[PDB]
């Protein structure tokens, strides 16, 4: 605030304190995995090439 | 909000700053209550116009509010709102002497005699008249004389009106001499004796006949000197049977308001109360 | 600068009358002022018929019957008590409807007065008050009085035709300026509010400096 | 939950205005009312 | 554009400084035909670095 001495008015209230709300967005994205993959991944038959 | 401040388009001497700084806690009237305001509207020359009336000037200089002058430093004059109750310290130019005990009453400035009428601030169109503070026995006795001025001088020559005004504009309270000098008759004068005539007529009408009858019956029984005085004016134009004690209760109660509605042309509420005067009646240190 | 008590009793803009009772038991009673709107005449029928729809009490029935039972004495038992900080109750020692409200003047002055205005009709058969309420800004009481009485010219009229047409009866006044405090120019509000979901139409005065006066009678 | 916290401080001479100014810090202008100085100017 | 957005309310005055001790006040973005011919446009203000 800057002031002067003339008859317009100054104002007082200084440092006002404001609260601010978030809003919300989320965002997803599926991934899909086939069961054979699943099979094939975990369970080694160690067997050959 | 409380302090009001104010500027000229003129600078200040050291000549003028003297004049006016011997003038702190002085009464000052602003017609506005804004917090800043111009000296063209300061004080009361902006409202004064003679041959127009001096009754507008009390009836519109008691519209107006009440300041209080102080801290002059240059360009900055600060009148200072009075709040409802505390003690202030004013200072009075009128010349009346003051009592402790008596209340005050703001009245336009009347010319005293002297061809002095003091202004104490010369400008190139404006001077600063101030407004008188005096008691209220003065008060109340300008205003039912210059109601006396209206009421009385209705379809009249000029001569036994010039005549009668003549001693009767003299007011001699407290070894002075007063002047009441334009009583013109307006529209604010005819409203105002129509209300009177309004009161004079319904406490005429709705007042006892036991009442109408009191002065009567004391001149046939007792003798005082205001009692030949009552005799000498109402002489001219010369057992109970009904009684009824409620009716005269509502009957004086009437009688009470109308006389409240004739009595409010004259009183005002007060606007000042001392505590104590200085002695060379000066400065007063006054609670409102 | 609040100044409170306890009153032996759901907006904060009320005002608190103490009226006297005709009964002995109380000796007073405090309504409040939107109560004046039913007795009223100069306000809109449709919104006394709101209130008289809603406020039916065995009280109000006791109220109608100490208020009509001695006419033209109303201002002997008209008695302020200040706005309500919040509502048993307290009270400190502002909601209008519409009508009610008035003004003479561009309403531009800056600081402006409040000031009840009552007033007694007798061209009728025996009386009907008017409330009003009145935001002016002269502060003088005698121009007051004077602007009033060129507003109100015809009360004067039956006032002194009710003196000169039933001298038996013996009136008081024609009606009570007050003064209340102060509210400035710009917070006075056109404005809404609903109390138990009815459409009821209110202006509004929000800043508002609680500062009596006394019922000043006058003709 | 915040306030103000984004200004920035300014001074008299660090600004470009101070060129029309003879910064005078002089403590006693409360009471002072009219500064003049005043000229003599002769004409050839 | 650039002045007529008023300022945030915190920074770190650290963070998104450039090279040699200068101080980046924003972040402007289009896509490539606005980028095209804007770098077509502004060919001695717009430094790589």
């Amino acid at each position: 605030r800057v002031a002067s001495g003339a008859g317009l008015p100054t104002s007082r209230q200084t440092t006002i304190m404001v609260t601010k709300y978030s809003e919300k967005s989320p965002i997803t994205i599926p991934f899909e995995l086939s069961a054979a993959c699943l099979t094939y991944l975990r369970e080694t038959f160690e067997g050959t090439i | 909000e409380a302090n009001i401040f104010c500027t000229f388009d003129h600078k200040l001497s050291i000549a003028d700053v003297g004049k006016l700084t011997k003038l702190v806690a002085a009464v000052v009237p602003i017609p506005q209550r804004l917090h800043l305001i111009k000296h063209y509207q300061l004080g009361l020359h902006q409202f004064v116009d003679h041959t127009r009336g001096y009754v507008r000037l009390r009836g519109l200089l008691r519209n107006m509010t009440l300041t209080l002058m102080r801290r002059v430093e240059g360009n900055q004059i600060l009148l200072h709102v009075p709040t409802h109750g505390l003690l202030y310290t004013v200072l009075n130019t009128g010349p009346v002497t003051w009592e402790k005990g008596d209340a005050l009453c703001v009245l336009p400035p009347l010319f005293h005699g002297p061809l002095a009428r003091e202004n104490l601030l010369t400008l190139g169109q404006w001077e600063l008249v101030l407004p008188w503070i005096v008691p209220m026995p003065l008060a109340l006795e300008i205003n039912q004389r210059l109601l006396i001025m209206g009421l009385f001088s209705l379809d009249r020559s000029y001569e036994e009106v010039k005549a009668a005004v003549q001693q009767l504009q003299t007011i001699t309270f407290r070894d002075a001499t007063f002047t009441i000098p334009d009583p013109v008759i307006d529209q604010h004068l005819l409203i105002d004796m129509k209300t009177a005539c309004l009161s004079m007529s319904m406490v005429a009408n709705l007042a006892s006949e036991l009442t109408m009858t009191y002065v009567r019956k004391l001149a046939l029984e007792d003798s005082s000197m205001l009692l030949v005085k009552c005799q000498e004016l109402l002489m001219r134009l010369d057992r109970p049977q009904h009684v009824s004690p409620d009716d005269e209760i509502a009957r004086l109660s009437a009688l009470f308001v109308m006389l409240r509605q004739l009595d409010d042309l004259i009183r005002e509420q007060v606007v000042f109360t001392v505590c104590d005067v200085s002695p060379d009646n000066k400065s007063a240190t006054c609670i409102f | 600068q609040a100044l409170t008590a306890r009153f032996f009793v759901a907006q904060p803009g009320a005002l608190l009358i103490r009226m006297e009772t005709g009964c002995d038991s109380p000796r007073h009673l405090y309504i409040s002022l939107y109560l004046l709107g039913i007795r009223a005449s100069n306000v809109s029928a449709s919104t006394r018929c709101l209130l008289e729809s809603v406020y039916t009490a065995s009280a109000a029935r006791a109220a109608l019957q100490w208020l009509d039972l001695g006419p033209h004495l109303l201002h002997r038992r008209l008695e302020t008590l200040g706005c309500v900080k919040t509502v048993l109750l307290t009270c400190v020692m502002l909601m209008i409807p519409k009508d009610m409200y008035l003004t003479w003047e561009e309403t531009r002055g800056r600081l402006q007065y409040v000031y009840l205005i009552i007033v007694y009709d007798y061209d009728g058969p025996e009386t009907r008050p008017g409330i009003y309420v009145l935001t002016s800004s002269i502060a003088h009481w005698q121009t007051l009085v004077d602007v009033a009485r060129g507003k109100f010219a015809r009360e004067r009229c039956s006032f002194v035709n009710r003196r000169i047409t039933r001298p038996r009866q013996i009136p008081l006044c024609t009606g009570v300026i007050q003064k209340l405090g102060w509210c400035l120019a710009d917070d006075i509000h056109t404005s809404f509010l609903v109390h138990k979901e009815l459409k009821l139409s209110v202006v509004r005065l929000d800043n508002f400096s609680v500062e009596l006066g006394d019922f000043r009678e006058f003709v | 939950g915040t306030f103000c916290n984004r200004l920035e401080w300014v001074y008299f001479l660090t600004s470009g205005l101070a060129a029309a100014a003879h910064a005078i810090k002089f403590h006693d202008l409360n009471k002072l009312t009219t500064g003049k100085m005043l000229f003599h100017v002769q004409v050839p | 554009l650039a002045e007529a957005a008023t300022d945030s309310i915190l920074d770190n005055p650290t963070t998104y400084t450039t090279s040699s001790g200068a101080k980046i006040s924003g972040v402007m973005v289009s896509t490539a035909n606005v980028m095209q011919i804007i770098m077509s446009l502004l060919s001695s203000h717009i430094t790589k670095e």
